[PDB]
């Protein structure tokens, strides 16, 4: 079970760990978060009080370092910072843990939430999409846009998501027109998943890491990359099964995570409402539908 | 953006543009089966596509054999005049290209975009006008064209006649659209004014009668007068 070492806690400010959060009040004693679960990636993100705007936070995997945060009162914001003295790192952890200066990451043990959120999500895949190598650990926050959406300003801080665009040469095969419209299959199978993504896991992964930074950072090109990519499935009538009803689980613990009032602004009414109900794959994810109707049956 | 009555003087500046009507594309009767049952049949369908500035008409025959053992055609035909309007566009020199098609229809956007990825410098707009180039079919030289087709084809016309060495193209436009929207309101009655006088005679290469200018302003008053109370007729005023 690994550490999240807070040097300190300057400023008053809401900490999200995954899908956990606490409040911490200005110069509280506090230093970080202890028995973080190995083997998944973590999310550790940030609300100040007195700047409910800019929610910001560092995805990272606890295998790939030793990670504290730190608070720069000039740039004003808790960073993460790895410590490469790894006894350093050790000798302040336990004197922490000894102190109980640290909150214990509340994972129940019935509980796979967090799992079933992260499943297909890797630090690497991370680390293409959000550019910046000289760190272990990736910075995303409510106003990075996507470099699709930089298409329609600044390089070094986008989200570089894989685009998707149905009205695209890359997505209408020349003379397949109306069919390549309808039917995304061609689209979907040889030009993404064949040829970009390589395989479906690394597609699902993408798919999980947007619905994550539009769910804790309100992050708007995340939440219309995570509606691309289903739309992508559902709109295509060939699908393997195993994708198919690896989508409905997908979908399903996104959607019953999801805090339900943010439901306005995070789901696309028309793109749920043409997977579940007109789409090819409309009778195929049948706990996702099921979730949807007993929980936002408004929106449908 | 879309097309409507505060921007309607564009249509006749100099940026080369096309209205593309799909009204009448697939056009089917509807009858009963020996069982009792409801068919329909095909019939013979074209494409309008119009340069206003012009009067330059491309009608594109589609014939019945088009739907020979397609589903759903309804959409299938939307798709069929996305195909047939981008060939044409293909088989212009640039200089002849339309730098914008207006689609009467806005289901007709996302088959006409698809088709035309190619020519990214093509604008695809709606409109909002209730424009009526459905009641193209109640031409008769243009009825009679497509009616008598057994392949597809293409036949060009100016829906102007001769009118353009005389008028406007605005003018020429109002005309038009008048004499449609008359079509389209009550056939019989308009077609009962146009062709009321026999003595008065249709050009063998024009679509209208050869009016002179004042019986133009009769004929127009007529129109008029046809549209204003079928509006009655219709709403009782
Ligand atoms: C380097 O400064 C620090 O504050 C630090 N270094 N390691 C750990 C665990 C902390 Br907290």
């Amino acid at each position: 079970m690994n550490t999240v070492p807070f040097t300190s806690a300057p400023i008053e400010v809401t900490i999200g760990i995954d899908q956990y959060s606490f409040n911490v009040k200005e110069n509280q004693p506090f230093h970080g978060i202890k028995d973080i679960p190995i083997g998944h990636v973590h999310v550790i993100h940030f609300q100040h009080a007195d700047n409910s705007s800019m929610r910001y936070g560092y995805w990272f995997d606890c295998r790939m370092g030793n990670f504290y945060i730190q608070y720069d009162p000039k740039d004003g914001l808790y960073k993460m910072m790895e410590e490469r003295d790894g006894a350093k790192f050790e000798n302040i952890v336990h004197n922490f843990k000894e102190r109980q200066m640290m909150v214990s990451y509340p994972k129940i043990d019935e509980d796979d939430t967090w799992y079933n959120l992260t499943e297909f999500v890797q630090m690497d895949k991370i680390r293409k999409i959000v550019r910046k190598d000289e760190n272990q650990f990736s910075y995303v926050d409510s106003s990075m846009t996507t470099v699709q959406e930089n298409e329609l300003s600044d390089p070094a801080h986008s989200l570089n998501y894989t685009v998707i665009n149905f009205k695209s040469r890359e997505a209408i095969r020349p003379g397949h027109e109306m069919e390549d419209f309808l039917d995304k299959s061609y689209y979907l199978n040889t030009v993404m998943l064949q040829g970009i993504f390589k395989n479906s896991s690394n597609y699902f992964g993408e798919l999980q890491f947007a619905f994550l930074n539009a769910m804790f950072f309100g992050n708007y090109g995340s939440s219309l990359q995570w509606h691309a990519m289903i739309e992508l499935i559902c709109s295509s009538a060939t699908v393997p099964k195993h994708m198919l009803d690896k989508l409905d689980e997908i979908l399903y613990y996104q959607i019953k995570t999801l805090p339900e009032q943010y439901s306005d602004i995070l789901l696309n009414e028309r793109v749920w409402n043409i997977c579940l109900y007109s789409s090819f794959q409309k009778n195929s994810l049948h706990n996702t539908e099921k979730i949807m109707e007993n929980k936002y049956p408004e929106l449908l | 953006g879309a097309m409507n009555s505060s921007n309607y003087a564009e249509l006749f500046n100099n940026d080369i543009k096309l209205f593309v009507d799909d009204t009448n594309v697939y056009r089917v009767t509807v009858h009963k089966t020996f069982e009792g049952n409801v068919a329909t049949k095909a019939i013979n369908g074209c494409i309008f596509t119009l340069n206003p500035k012009t009067g330059h008409l491309f009608l594109k025959i589609i014939h019945t054999s088009v739907w020979a053992g397609q589903k759903r055609l309804s959409q299938l035909a939307k798709w069929k005049t996305a195909e047939e309007v981008s060939a044409l566009v293909r088989s212009l020199p640039k200089e002849e290209q339309p730098k914008q098609i207006i689609v009467t229809r806005k289901a007709m956007l996302d088959p006409l975009e698809v088709h035309m990825l190619d020519f990214p410098n093509i604008a695809i707009r709606p409109t909002e006008l209730r424009l009526p180039f459905s009641a193209a079919m109640s031409i008769d030289k243009l009825s009679d064209v497509v009616m008598k087709a057994t392949e597809p084809q293409m036949v060009l016309f100016n829906i102007y006649d001769d009118w353009l060495d005389r008028i406007s193209s605005y003018t020429a436009f109002s005309r038009l659209t008048l004499l449609l929207r008359a079509l389209k309101t009550n056939e019989e009655s308009a077609k009962m004014i146009l062709l009321s006088d026999p003595t008065i005679t249709i050009k063998s290469y024009h679509l209208w009668p050869s009016f002179t200018d004042e019986q133009w302003i009769t004929i127009e008053s007529q129109m008029r007068d046809l549209i204003l109370t079928e509006y009655g007729r219709k709403y009782n005023v």
